[PDB]
């Protein structure tokens, strides 16, 4: 299963910081990466990273480097295999150009070549 | 594509189940009650391997292991007492007077001085022999003329002196092939799915005490004060809390005692209170009044969070039943305290020196599982003073909230200290698919 | 190395659980479990004993009928039926920890267990008819 | 097919019953034979479960001193000496019946269990001087 | 022949007792250790034959993680570093017996279990990787 | 027919003072007279 | 019919039938048993 139920689609105007947000459930929250990844309407969908919610490690393109705080809280177990989990985005340098739809889409496998891959995805958030 | 069955002996997954948890004991060396010696010795390196990424399902109020060791505590009592003396001659008529009159009017019958006829080593001759015994193991006939509190429901047996009653650390491990599981959750509640688990060989020391309402010598909790209880919205399930702070309870019988030896026959000894070096003093326990009212309102924070920050608990004292369960009754250097509670559990609390407890002292004490069997405590010599920490304690609601406490279930007592422990049984066959094929 | 203790890849991968099979192997049969008295700690430990060689050898009785004596990775030649899991290797290898799995093939692992007691029936059957030359 | 069941080709012939080994086999250990009580059916079943084993592995020390180690049929090399049976294959194989065959080679069989043993010492002693190089 | 008998060869060389292996491997389960009355002599029985049992089940376990299951020898791919002994071959096996030879190595006892013991780890896990095509 | 294989080149340290044998069999026959009077007949009315 | 040597007297018969013959018993007399103390925990049952 799995599922990850995202924030508000409400919008702010540029210089601001918004933080948006990805609740999980139905899978072990820390066990996959989670991945934000941003399609604007002036450009082709971009990846902007991947979090770790059992290491803390994060790894971010270089176009969102020193622009993007990712936090990711610790889960709840609800199941031996199942827990509740919560991941945020923000922006600092933040103007008009950004805006699009905001994605947070989990890791694919645990171990492997293709371990952190978004695999599962949310419904979107709307931008300004 | 292609697939075939591979099978893999070793693999890490288990089941919970129900076995024989044999025990183990440190190097010490009487011997006590627990018969540690006849346990295993425990490893120097208490191997603790953490399993990393797991979770599992605890129910401390399922849980087998306080079912195994409430029946190995009352088998290791009943294999200690086999071969000791039975006192049936001593359930004789007995002419009892006050010792030593004059001190505080209703408390010279708390202890009476005793004479009475009793067999010797010649079956044909008699002998008058006198003892002292407290109130709690006589009663009236109705003239001085008084009886052994046990004779018409229970037979009687002495416990044999060099058997020690000093709770020894008790390690409960898994045999060959099952495992224990530890819940390293600071803040775990007895049931429910537990992050943080580590497997070991076996539980640490458990020193098998069995007090009431007052959890003794016990297990500290690392974070707050944790409640635990399966259903807290019931009233008839009892409350367990337990501290992370140790609230010291000093307690004492001053009156120095001698025991003087009696031959009831051929080999048989019965050890009877001869009198008092000294002043008769009362037996008394001391607890500080400052750490007892903070770890009192430790335990109403933690109590607020069922029952709202708005709402009003208060502390009486237990509302009856048998003496065992409505003092706060335990082992003292050999001797069986019965300490009335009422100033600890007088108190109410708004939505936002020491004091000391009288204890009375019992001898024929009963089985707290059937009828029809008691033992005497043979009197302890000199003056007792025993220290220890107050870990917890055992409580109950009544449905402006009202605790009050209690407890005479033994179990009640183990599964304080076996909460954080479960017993699984691995199975290292496992079967799996992959592109590998015999020959 | 890494060495994770005794089922300490309980939570890990069913690929990397595979590499760590001698942890679990060698802790079962030894443990602490010396004359024999017969006192309440005594027929305990007795028990404990005897329990713990019954279901060892279970084990190795099973790992005898399929071919695998002495094996903690062995294959065989009974095909995999997709209506076991349909799921796929990288899916299972990489991503599932042993626990989860032996919860959803727990069926069928009786079905598993009769095909490849009959394949090591056969394959020495075969075996015979071959040196018989 | 048939399934005879437990003992099921107890009266069929020696090359038929030697198709259901595996039957026999996996009942030599289970059955059903949890705490140990010293009662009157406790001391009973501690005694039925410790004999078990012990019978079990008395067959498997054998069978690993032979080089038959998870084997239900292995070859030797101790030829089969006629003083032992005349009879020829096909008046065995497809006429006698496991039972009656243990009947008449009883004699014999410590002879054979003792050639057998000394061929697996002196086998693996072959087998190290040719990996000796 | 010889047949020095059940450890026969303790004072002779180690490679003269390394020919009469089956002699002490038939006697670690039998010996003479039928209803279990508890005794002080019946319990003193019930203790030797579960005793006899265990031991022998260790050592067939330790076999097996080597993958010398049923083995009297078998050969290895753990090299021998010669800070365990630099004894020669012709100075151990026409010189030593198996007791000083146990007395000398009893140290480095515990080192070898484990090379052995990843070693076999490693090689099922490459005799897997093989037949995977 | 007790078996008795002798051990050539063999020789060994013995302490009959150490043993455990002795120990065993003290115990043995200790626990051997317990068990036989165990069902036997009291006789505290003796003691008269 | 069952029995070692049937043409030997001294050996039991063990008859055995097919068909099952009922036989109903009753003890008619309604009794009543008294709890009697002979002792501390012991207690006869006597037949008041
Ligand atoms: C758990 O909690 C429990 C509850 O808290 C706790 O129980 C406590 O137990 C202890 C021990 O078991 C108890 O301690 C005892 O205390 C007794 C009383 O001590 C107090 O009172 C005396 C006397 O007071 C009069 O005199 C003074 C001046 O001296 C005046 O100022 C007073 O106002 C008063 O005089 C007026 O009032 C009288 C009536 O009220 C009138 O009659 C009189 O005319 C006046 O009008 C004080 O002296 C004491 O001071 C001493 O203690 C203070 C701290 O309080 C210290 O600064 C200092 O050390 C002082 O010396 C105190 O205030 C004691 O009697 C008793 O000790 C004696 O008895 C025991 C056994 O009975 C003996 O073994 C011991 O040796 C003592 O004997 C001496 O004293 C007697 C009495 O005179 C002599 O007859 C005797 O010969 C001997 O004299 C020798 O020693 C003298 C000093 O010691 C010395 O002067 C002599 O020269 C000679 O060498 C004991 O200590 C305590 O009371 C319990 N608690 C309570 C609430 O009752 C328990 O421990 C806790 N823990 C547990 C269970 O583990
Ligand atoms: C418990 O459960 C958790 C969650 O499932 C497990 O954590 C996961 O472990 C797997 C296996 O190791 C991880 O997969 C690997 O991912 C790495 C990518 O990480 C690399 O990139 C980082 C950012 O670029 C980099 O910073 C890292 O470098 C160091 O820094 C971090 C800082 O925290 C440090 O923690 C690291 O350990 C590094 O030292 C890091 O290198 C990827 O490189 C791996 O691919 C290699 O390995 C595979 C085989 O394993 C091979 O096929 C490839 O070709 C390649 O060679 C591999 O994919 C996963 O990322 C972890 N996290 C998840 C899934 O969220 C944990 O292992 C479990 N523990 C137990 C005991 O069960
Ligand atoms: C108990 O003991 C009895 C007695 O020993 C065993 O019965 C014997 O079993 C063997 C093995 O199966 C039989 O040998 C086979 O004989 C058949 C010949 O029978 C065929 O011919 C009949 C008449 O022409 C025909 O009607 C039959 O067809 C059906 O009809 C009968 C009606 O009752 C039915 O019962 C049958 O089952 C058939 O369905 C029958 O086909 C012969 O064909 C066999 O040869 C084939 O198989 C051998 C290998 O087995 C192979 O080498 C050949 O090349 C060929 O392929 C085979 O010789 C024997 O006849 C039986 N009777 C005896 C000996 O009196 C019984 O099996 C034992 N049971 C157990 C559980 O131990
Ligand atoms: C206990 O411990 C003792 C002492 O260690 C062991 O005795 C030693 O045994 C070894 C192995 O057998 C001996 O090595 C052999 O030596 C012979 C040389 O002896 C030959 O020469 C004699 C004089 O020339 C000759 O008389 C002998 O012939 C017979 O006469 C004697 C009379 O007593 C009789 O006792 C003999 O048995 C003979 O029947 C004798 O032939 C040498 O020939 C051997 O070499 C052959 O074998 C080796 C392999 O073993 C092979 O590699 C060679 O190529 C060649 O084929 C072999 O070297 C040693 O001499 C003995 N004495 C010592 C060491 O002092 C005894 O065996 C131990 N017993 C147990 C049970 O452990
Ligand atoms: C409990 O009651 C018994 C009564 O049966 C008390 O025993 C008796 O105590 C008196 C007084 O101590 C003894 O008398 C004394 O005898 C000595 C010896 O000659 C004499 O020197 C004294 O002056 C005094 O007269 C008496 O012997 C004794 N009887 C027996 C049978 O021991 C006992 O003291 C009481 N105990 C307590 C703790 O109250
Ligand atoms: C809680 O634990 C403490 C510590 O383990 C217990 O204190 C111990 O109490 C016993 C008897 O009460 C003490 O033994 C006594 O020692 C004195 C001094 O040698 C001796 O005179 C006595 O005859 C007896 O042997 C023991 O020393 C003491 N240990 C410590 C460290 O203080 C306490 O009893 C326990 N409480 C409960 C309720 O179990
Ligand atoms: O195991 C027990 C048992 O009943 N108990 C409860 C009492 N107990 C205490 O420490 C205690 C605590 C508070 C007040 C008084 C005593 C030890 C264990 C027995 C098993 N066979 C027994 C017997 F044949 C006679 C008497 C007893 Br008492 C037992
Ligand atoms: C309790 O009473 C006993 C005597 O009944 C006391 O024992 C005496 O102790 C002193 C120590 O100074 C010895 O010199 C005596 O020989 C002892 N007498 C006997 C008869 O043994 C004991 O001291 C008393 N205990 C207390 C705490 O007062
Ligand atoms: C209980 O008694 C113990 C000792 O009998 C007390 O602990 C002592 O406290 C004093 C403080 O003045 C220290 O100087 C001592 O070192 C302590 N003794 C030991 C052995 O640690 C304790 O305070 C008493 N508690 C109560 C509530 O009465
Ligand atoms: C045997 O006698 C007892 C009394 O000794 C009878 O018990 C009574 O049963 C009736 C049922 O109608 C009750 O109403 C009474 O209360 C019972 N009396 C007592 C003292 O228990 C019993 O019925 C008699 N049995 C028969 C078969 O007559
Ligand atoms: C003991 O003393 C109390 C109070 O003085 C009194 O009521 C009681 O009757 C006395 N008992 C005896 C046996 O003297
Ligand atoms: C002992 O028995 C006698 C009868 O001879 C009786 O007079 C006396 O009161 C009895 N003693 C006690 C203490 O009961
Ligand atoms: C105990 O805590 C767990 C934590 O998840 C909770 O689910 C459960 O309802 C609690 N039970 C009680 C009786 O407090
Ligand atoms: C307990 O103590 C209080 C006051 O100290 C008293 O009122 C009450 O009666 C006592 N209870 C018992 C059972 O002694
Ligand atoms: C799978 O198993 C089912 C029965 O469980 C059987 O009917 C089917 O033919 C099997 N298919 C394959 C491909 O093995
Ligand atoms: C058969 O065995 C006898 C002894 O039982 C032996 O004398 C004979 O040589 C052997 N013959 C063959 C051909 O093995
Ligand atoms: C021998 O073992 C030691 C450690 O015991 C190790 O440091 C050394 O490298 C080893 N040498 C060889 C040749 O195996
Ligand atoms: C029992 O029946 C068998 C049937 O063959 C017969 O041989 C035997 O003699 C009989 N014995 C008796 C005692 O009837």
């Amino acid at each position: 299963q799995g599922q990850l139920v995202q924030s508000g689609a409400t919008t702010t105007k540029p210089g601001s910081s918004v933080k948006i947000s990805c609740k999980t459930s139905g899978y072990r929250f820390n066990f996959y990466h989670i991945n934000w990844i941003r399609q604007t309407a002036g450009r082709g969908p971009e990846w902007m990273g991947w979090i770790s919610p059992y290491s803390g490690d994060k790894n971010l393109a270089p176009a969102f480097q020193d622009r993007v705080n990712m936090t990711t809280d610790t889960e709840v177990p609800v199941t031996s295999f199942t827990s509740t989990g919560a991941a945020y985005m923000e922006i600092r340098n933040l103007t008009s150009d950004d805006t699009g739809t905001y994605f947070c889409a989990k890791g694919l496998l645990r171990d492997g070549s293709s371990t952190w891959l978004p695999y599962l995805w949310g419904q979107g958030t709307l931008l300004t | 594509e292609n697939l075939w069955v591979t099978v893999y002996y070793g693999v890490p997954v288990w089941k919970d189940a129900e076995t024989t948890l044999f025990c183990a004991s440190d190097a010490k060396a009487k011997h006590n009650v627990w018969a540690t010696h006849a346990c295993v010795p425990t490893d120097p390196n208490p191997q603790e391997i953490h399993l990393e990424n797991v979770t599992e399902e605890f129910n401390m109020w399922k849980n087998n292991m306080v079912e195994q060791m409430h029946t190995d505590i009352i088998s290791l009592w009943d294999q200690s007492l086999k071969p000791c003396v039975k006192l049936t001659p001593l359930c004789v008529t007995l002419q009892c007077t006050n010792v030593t009159n004059a001190i505080t009017d209703d408390m010279r019958g708390e202890l009476k001085n005793c004479s009475f006829n009793m067999t010797t080593e010649l079956r044909d001759k008699k002998q008058k022999v006198y003892s002292l015994f407290y109130r709690l193991d006589v009663v009236q006939i109705n003239n001085k003329e008084y009886r052994l509190i046990n004779c018409n429901t229970s037979a009687i047996t002495q416990a044999c002196p060099k058997v020690s009653f000093e709770p020894i650390p008790i390690h409960y491990c898994a045999p060959a092939g099952f495992a224990i599981l530890k819940c390293k959750d600071k803040k775990f509640n007895g049931t429910g799915p537990c992050p943080s688990v580590s497997t070991v060989q076996c539980t640490h020391g458990i020193k098998p005490v069995v007090s009431t309402q007052l959890l003794l010598n016990g297990s500290l909790a690392e974070e707050e004060v944790m409640i635990r209880s399966e259903n807290i919205t019931n009233n008839a399930k009892n409350i367990l809390v337990q501290f992370n702070t140790p609230v010291q309870i000093n307690c004492t019988r001053p009156n120095n005692n001698t025991r003087k030896s009696i031959r009831i026959g051929p080999g048989q000894a019965f050890y009877a209170t001869g009198d008092i070096i000294g002043d008769i003093r009362q037996a008394h326990c001391n607890v500080s009044k400052a750490t007892w009212n903070e770890t009192l309102g430790k335990v109403v924070k933690q109590l607020r969070k069922h029952f709202g920050n708005n709402t009003i608990i208060r502390f009486a004292n237990s509302s009856g039943g048998d003496l065992e369960v409505t003092t706060h009754s335990f082992n003292c250097g050999g001797e069986f305290f019965y300490c009335n509670t009422s100033g600890l559990f007088n108190s109410t609390w708004i939505s936002n020196d020491s004091i000391t407890l009288p204890c009375r002292i019992k001898q024929i004490i009963n089985m707290w599982q059937r009828i029809g069997q008691a033992m005497y405590a043979p009197p302890i010599q000199g003056v007792i003073r025993c220290v220890s920490n107050i870990t917890g304690l055992i409580l109950t609601r009544d449905g402006t909230e009202t605790f009050r406490p209690g407890g005479g279930d033994m179990r009640d007592n183990w599964r304080s200290e076996l909460y954080k422990y479960k017993v699984v049984k691995i199975e290292p066959l496992g079967v799996a698919p992959t592109r590998c094929k015999r020959r | 190395a890494v060495f994770l203790g005794f089922l300490g890849a309980a939570g890990s991968t069913m690929g990397a659980a595979s590499m760590t099979l001698t942890v679990q192997a060698r802790n079962l049969l030894s443990g602490i479990v010396h004359l024999l008295k017969l006192t309440v700690w005594g027929i305990k430990q007795l028990q404990a004993r005897v329990l713990a060689v019954e279901r060892y050898l279970r084990d190795q009785q099973l790992l005898g009928i399929w071919g695998c004596s002495g094996k903690l990775i062995c294959c065989t030649n009974v095909p995999w039926n997709s209506s076991w899991s349909n799921r796929n290797l990288s899916e299972i290898w990489d991503n599932m920890t042993w626990l989860q799995w032996d919860k959803e093939i727990s069926n069928y692992t009786q079905i598993i267990y009769g095909l490849l007691e009959e394949s090591q029936n056969q394959q020495e059957k075969n075996e015979q008819d071959l040196l018989a030359l």
